[PDB]
């Protein structure tokens, strides 16, 4: 189990209590000075309880911590500053939530003196109540309770879990690079296509530049697959009929003969005379048939090539 | 010379400047003094059975009826019988006339009449543990309760129907909601007073 969209985070920064007295006005396990009413004795054993609940216009004295609760162990005496403590999470409380963050909340922070014996309960040092609104963000908000005699300071923020975005940690975006898509997720959970892809799902390959729109397609970026009867880098060149030797095409399977070439396959020399100079002894040639010739010989010469 | 006439022996014809008169030897396929008239190769062409024949230089073009193709339109094209499915372009081989099908996305096979199992490609398109469901020429996502959209990427906002009552705060959760009652109210929907 344990699903979660995010967590409310609170850390106790500092606590100040020169006197060392409960909110009763009595000393934390100490006796009163006869003069100047000073507390003499051991300091408070300060720990914190936290209660996070639905935002309420009128803060209630009762009711459950609907968004969760937690508490620290004893983290200091009467006065201590933890703002510079790095790597210590004892002063840290994390409340995970599996609902869309409402953004309105009511929060209760309490400092308590840890009892000195088994028989006595604890007694509260100072109690704080704060209602407000907070957006998911990695930046902290510092709050200070400084109305009473003891004062403390703490910080809060709401963090979405991975693949969650928006004010409610409710918008999803999980990057992928497979058949069904090729994208990353930006800050706002919008999809940003990987290079070479396009479309809302980033699953439509961007073909080779100049690839024929009509006769070319690509299943992979930078490629150009030609429809039947087309060829070339851009798939913009027709394929002549198979067996077409000296011909070209304007549409597939055509065979349009070059100069002085004939036959459906353009494999028949129409100028065998000019091509081979077959006649001899000044005999004059005639392209009598495709791939065929006949010589007219000068007087005294006979034969197809005019040899005496 | 033959230079006085800009054009004599027009088509692959070599001028002969004999004392009696100009003479032309010509490339095969042409005939006449200047060899300006195309020999009709269609009078002896192999275009047959309804082909419209067009004369070329020592060649001919067989215009084909719809149910035939080829150099001579001597064979029938299989694309006339529609072997390929809808969405598939049917092309004809020039040599044998067999139909060549180019399948649209979602279909495969020689006739392009076979669904592609997009759920059998090694990846699940459905987020949040959705079940890929195969569709004829396509696929679908069987989403879980609380998730919708084509890929189960949208969390349903079950608080859209305002199920909580008496100004209770509704919490949008996965596949259900939660009511948080005002002071003096109780119930799953905060419907009972006091
Ligand atoms: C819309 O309001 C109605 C009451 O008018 C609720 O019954 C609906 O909640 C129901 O569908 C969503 C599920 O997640 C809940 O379990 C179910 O009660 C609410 O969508
Ligand atoms: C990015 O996401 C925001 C929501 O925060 C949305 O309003 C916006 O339309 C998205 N970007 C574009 C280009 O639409
Ligand atoms: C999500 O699926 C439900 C089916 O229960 C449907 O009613 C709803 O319109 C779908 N939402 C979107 C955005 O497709
Ligand atoms: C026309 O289509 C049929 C199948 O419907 C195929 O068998 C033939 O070969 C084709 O010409
Ligand atoms: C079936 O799958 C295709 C993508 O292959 C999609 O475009 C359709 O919307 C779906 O029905
Ligand atoms: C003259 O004779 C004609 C038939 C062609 O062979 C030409 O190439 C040549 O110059
Ligand atoms: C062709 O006829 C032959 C007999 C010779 O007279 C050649 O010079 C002419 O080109
Ligand atoms: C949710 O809780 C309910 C009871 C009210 O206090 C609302 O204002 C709050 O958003
Ligand atoms: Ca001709
Ligand atoms: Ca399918
Ligand atoms: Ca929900």
């Amino acid at each position: 189990a344990d699903p979660r969209l995010g967590q409310f985070e609170l850390e106790i920064l500092s606590m100040q209590n020169v006197n060392g007295e409960l909110q009763n006005g009595n000393c934390c396990g100490g006796a009163r000075n006869p003069g100047d009413r000073k507390c003499t004795g051991d300091e408070c054993n300060t720990y914190f309880k936290v209660c996070l609940k639905e935002y309420q216009s009128r803060v209630r004295a009762g009711g459950p911590c609907s968004f969760g609760s937690g508490s620290t162990p004893v983290i200091g005496g009467n006065t201590f500053n933890l703002k510079a403590s790095r790597g210590n999470d004892r002063n840290r409380i994390v409340l995970p939530f599996s609902f869309a963050w409402p953004r309105s909340y009511t929060l209760l922070v309490e400092a308590w003196d840890s009892s000195n014996d088994t028989i006595q309960p604890d007694s509260i040092i100072e109690k704080a109540s704060h209602s407000g609104m907070i957006n998911p963000s990695r930046q902290w908000q510092t709050l200070k309770q400084n109305t009473g005699i003891a004062h403390f300071e703490y910080r809060i923020r709401v963090t979405c879990d991975d693949h969650y975005y928006g004010f409610g940690c409710n918008k999803f975006c999980r990057p992928r690079d497979d058949f069904f898509g090729h994208y990353a997720c930006d800050q706002n959970g919008n999809k940003t296509c990987m290079e070479g892809w396009m479309g809302p799902e980033c699953n439509k390959a961007i073909c080779r530049q100049g690839c024929s729109p009509k006769h070319g397609s690509c299943k992979l970026p930078g490629d150009c697959r030609c429809q039947y009867g087309w060829q070339g880098l851009y798939c913009d060149k027709c394929i002549p009929h198979p067996g077409c030797v000296h011909g070209t095409c304007n549409e597939p399977w055509q065979c349009l003969c070059e100069t002085n070439w004939g036959g459906q396959l353009c494999d028949k020399d129409l100028n065998y005379c000019g091509t081979h100079q077959p006649c001899l002894n000044r005999g004059t040639c005639s392209n009598t048939g495709p791939d065929k010739y006949q010589c007219s010989c000068p007087e005294g010469y006979s034969g197809p090539n005019c040899e005496a | 010379e033959c230079q006085l006439m800009p054009n004599a022996c027009q088509n692959g014809g070599t001028c002969h400047n004999s004392h009696g008169g100009y003479n032309c030897v010509c490339v095969n396929g042409w005939t006449g003094e200047d060899c300006s008239e195309n020999i009709d190769d269609c009078a002896s062409a192999a275009c047959f059975q309804g082909a419209t024949c067009h004369d070329r230089v020592a060649s001919f073009y067989c215009e084909c009826p719809h149910g035939r193709t080829g150099l001579l339109c001597h064979l029938n094209d299989a694309c006339i019988s529609n072997p390929c499915n809808e969405g598939s372009n049917c092309d004809t081989n020039p040599v044998n006339g067999k139909a060549i099908c180019t399948c649209p996305s979602g279909y495969t096979g020689p006739a392009c009449s076979q669904d592609v199992d997009e759920c059998a490609l090694g990846a699940n398109p459905c987020e949040h543990a959705g079940k890929c469901l195969n569709t004829l020429g396509s696929f679908e996502c069987q989403c879980l309760q609380g998730y919708t959209g084509p890929r189960c990427e949208i969390d349903v906002n079950e608080c859209i129907s305002n199920p909580c009552q008496n100004d209770a705060t509704c919490l949008d959760q996965i596949g259900e909601f939660q009511c948080i009652c005002m002071p003096g109210y109780e119930g799953v929907y905060c419907e009972s007073g006091r």
